């Protein structure tokens, strides 16, 4: 029962909305179907399978899908995105009456409701030496993406997206710093889209 | 079965001749030995369903498998390359497709042992503007200059390791994007409220977990042998 395909490396969902992972199969004879998911640092775990019993097979933590045979599919669904679900999903099939077969994977990325956006660029200090620093870009919403760098001497991270439990408080952040002697926090962030209300302090 | 494989990480130099070993308790027939890549899934390497009995998957160039025992799979990678960098998984099924999965062998191949480098680790400290403008306090360490991309990032606050208000970078940069030996560098952010930054009772540790060589392995260099070891960073609260 040859191949499964999931659409898209990576895909995002609005926390609180409906997740939707696709994956259909060809096979022309019905397949056992699997959802599995990898929590970052781990392995696989099992969510739900297809087994030729109920064609709406239900999980783990409201996960649920439908197989549909007539579209070929078994797309993998939850009511409600929580902070909690972001992870990597594989979709797989019986292959040859032997062995599962893995789809390439879909690694959900979930973005925070932002209510009181307050982005802005802050600089850290080193803890033993007030020399080196860091750039600090943060708590910006989900219109904004931060571009990779210009300068090959001046670094920039992935948007990073910390739950602050003890005050159920959730925010973006990027970091960025340089040895350059040319190099300031108001100039770092300079190749990415900010709001035109970003906090810059003296 | 409790399916366990060995070992959990390891590094080689390119040439070697190198074994990972899966052992089961149930006694399933069917065992399983799979790669994963970014991107690119699990893909099947070998499979065996008795000790008589061994099939190639997709990928089965550079790997050899013995099923030495009802128990026993064992895959090696004949002359180890560089692409052979990955995440390796063993799985044993019973007749109806339950898989069991052992917890995974990380493994990166390396060139030149020589370019292997622990990282340094730094803690910078939040900024007051932020304390001010927020009251929460954000700390972000950074480790850099490390070699091979095989690490773990933790916090550390009073003593025990946190997960809440944490956001380290999936993925490290290159530090040289346009050398295949690049060294790498990794973030993160811990954020508290400002209360409890302000603290000076309060106690904060980024620690790295670096995986390099081993006692066993020639050293030839001056600089210090960049053995698997941990290296932090840390900070104290304060009140000013």
């Amino acid at each position: 029962a040859q191949s499964v395909t999931q659409l898209g490396s990576h895909v995002s969902v609005s926390e609180g909305a409906l997740v939707l992972l696709r994956c259909n199969y060809s096979s022309s004879v019905p397949p056992y179907l699997f959802w599995y998911v990898q929590y970052p640092n781990q392995g696989l775990q099992l969510l739900l399978k297809y087994t030729s019993a109920a064609t709406l097979v239900k999980g783990i933590n409201g996960f649920e899908a439908e197989f549909k045979k007539s579209e070929t599919s078994f797309h993998l669904t939850k009511p409600s995105a929580h902070m909690s679900d972001a992870a990597e999903y594989f979709c797989a099939v019986s292959e040859q009456d032997d062995k599962i077969i893995f789809g390439k994977g879909t690694r959900l990325h979930i973005l925070p409701n932002i209510q009181n956006p307050d982005p802005a660029v802050y600089q850290l200090r080193d803890s033993k030496s007030s020399d080196k620093s860091v750039c600090l870009f943060t708590d910006f919403d989900s219109q904004t993406n931060v571009s990779q760098s210009k300068d090959s001497d001046v670094y920039i991270t992935d948007k990073c997206v910390l739950d602050m439990r003890s005050m159920d408080f959730k925010s973006n952040s990027a970091v960025a710093w340089s040895n350059k002697s040319d190099f300031a926090c108001a100039n770092a962030f300079n190749n990415s889209i900010i709001p035109e209300d970003t906090f810059f302090p003296s | 079965a409790d399916v366990t494989q060995t070992p959990r990480n390891r590094i080689t130099k390119t040439g070697k001749r190198i074994m990972l070993e899966c052992s089961q308790t149930k006694g399933h027939d069917r065992m399983y030995w799979y790669r994963q890549d970014p991107g690119l899934g699990l893909r099947l390497i070998y499979y065996s369903f008795d000790v008589k009995d061994i099939n190639k998957g997709e990928i089965s160039d550079g790997y050899s498998v013995s099923r030495q025992a009802q128990a026993k799979f064992s895959l090696s990678l004949e002359s180890a390359i560089p692409n052979q960098t990955a995440l390796y998984f063993c799985a044993t099924s019973d007749e109806s497709y339950g898989y069991t999965f052992g917890s995974g062998t990380r493994l990166t191949v390396v060139e030149d042992l020589n370019k292997v480098s622990p990282p340094e680790v730094a803690v910078f400290e939040p900024s007051e503007a932020e304390i001010s403008h927020t009251q929460k306090a954000t700390l972000v360490c950074l480790a850099t200059g490390f070699y091979p991309d095989h690490v773990e990032l933790s916090w550390w606050v009073n003593g025990k390791e946190v997960h809440s208000g944490v956001c380290t970078d999936p993925q490290p940069l290159k530090e040289q994007p346009a050398l295949n030996d690049s060294r790498y560098s990794l973030s993160s952010r811990l954020r508290v409220s400002a209360t409890f930054w302000q603290n000076p009772r309060n106690h904060f540790r980024c620690q790295v977990q670096f995986y390099g060589l081993s006692e066993n392995d020639e050293w030839t260099q001056d600089r210090a042998k960049p053995v698997t070891q941990i290296v932090s960073a840390e900070a104290w609260g304060r009140a000013d």
